[PDB]
């Protein structure tokens, strides 16, 4: 839990990464029966595979 | 946004991070708005 | 950081109450942080976990420790509606009355989520009906806005 | 171009950022011939659309 | 890797993001390995 | 950064001849940055675009402007096998042996390539053969990494 600095370049950049790390850091404060339903919800998504066809 | 997109990714690693960032940015949406905001501006303070 | 401390951090987020008890008594950091501050309480308070924090009250553990965005662990007990665990932090000294960095109280959170009951614990406990947050607007103003009319008629009543 | 700096707790999180953001930045030494030759790879990609089939 | 991998994602916004980072990360293996290496090292520098 | 700035950096990547000389005309900085630290003649070097590298070398633009990374225009022309990009920087006076971040010359890059006439044109300019990077490594050595043995015998007579 270091506080670590990254170097960006430019707004562009900066903002994708704030986004990215935003996403990364406020799934601690869901509940596990909330991240639960999830991992159910992209398991039961599989039973119907991606393929290429059309 | 609710619908749902398909990609294709070439490389297992760039799979591995797509697929990180996928969790974290579709599970995002399920945190309240309140702790959202909050986070904001903690971020803002630095 | 330490190792024991993620460990106890990702535990007590997890409900593993056997290794939350065996990571403390090998010298756990009650007060270790995760990436957004919170403590083995907050987690535990988030994840619904009653007895462990019930176990994370009987040590020196901050009942009122804020995360880096001013959460205390009351705070998050009330958005998510663990309503026991709303109990057992206010009998351990919970601040009622904390103030995140968006000027939420727990019973702004409460409101928002529309968790009746925890509205109703809170106000048992003196939680403030005039708090205003950031954005000028009391726990009644967010029931308004999120169509909890339930709530938004206690808490008139209480004003 | 302004040098903006973004406070990332961990080490985890830190490295992911650096990896997506040199992704970003690498992108510049490439020539326009390269990044024509992906796009129409790309583009071929399409003729063969992913669907929820298997 | 080399390999093609599919996934799907919930919401116009995230499917965005993820496909710049899809097009950022397939292409930086494109990238010769020297100037890979020169960047990594102005990276340490700071 | 500026605005010009930024469009006369897309146009020289993107081998717009015209949008080039009228930026130029417009006041656009020459000097301007990329991200990666790359100016408009970086860009034209590596996209390739002969025309847009010799408007730049009419104006002030330092041909041996170094990016971040320590890369010249002439590195990157080199790398990228850009011949006649090569001869026209090394005729507006390119430091044939510019260094950059890890100790890599032109010719290292074009050894690392496997550009043969580029490494011919080079020596021709007096690459120094015996400059080693980072890792320890002359273009020789490299050009023997890469399975380039036709530049590596070039470079072995040099020596």
């Amino acid at each position: 839990d270091e506080l670590l600095y990254l170097p960006v370049r430019g707004r562009e950049t900066y903002e994708m990464l704030l986004e990215i790390k935003e996403s990364l850091e406020l799934m601690q404060y869901l509940p596990q029966h909330t991240i639960e339903t999830y991992r159910q919800q992209q398991q039961q998504q599989h039973q119907h595979l991606l393929q290429k066809q059309t | 946004d609710e619908d749902t997109y398909y990609l294709q990714v070439r490389g297992r690693k760039n799979f591995e991070i797509l697929m990180k960032l996928k969790e974290s940015l579709e599970l995002m949406e399920l945190v309240p708005q309140p702790l959202v905001d909050s986070y904001r501006q903690q971020q803002q303070l630095l | 950081g330490s190792d024991l401390g993620k460990k106890l951090l990702e535990a007590a987020q997890t409900g593993q109450d056997d290794e939350v008890r065996i990571l403390m008594a090998n010298g756990a950091d009650v007060n270790a942080m995760d990436m957004v501050g919170m403590t083995p309480l907050h987690l535990a308070a988030v994840n619904g976990h009653l007895e462990i924090v019930e176990v994370l009250l009987k040590t020196s553990a901050d009942v009122n420790a804020q995360d880096y965005q001013g959460e205390t662990p009351l705070h998050l007990a009330a958005i998510w509606g663990h309503l026991e665990i709303v109990e057992v932090l206010l009998k351990a000294g919970a601040d009622v009355n904390a103030n995140d960095l968006v000027g939420h109280t727990p019973l702004h959170l409460a409101a928002w989520s529309g968790h009746l009951e925890i509205v109703e614990v809170l106000l048992k406990h003196g939680a403030d009906v005039n708090a205003q947050d950031k954005f000028g607007k009391t726990a009644f103003d967010i029931s308004i806005d999120n169509g909890n009319e339930d709530i938004a008629e206690v808490l008139q009543k209480a004003a």
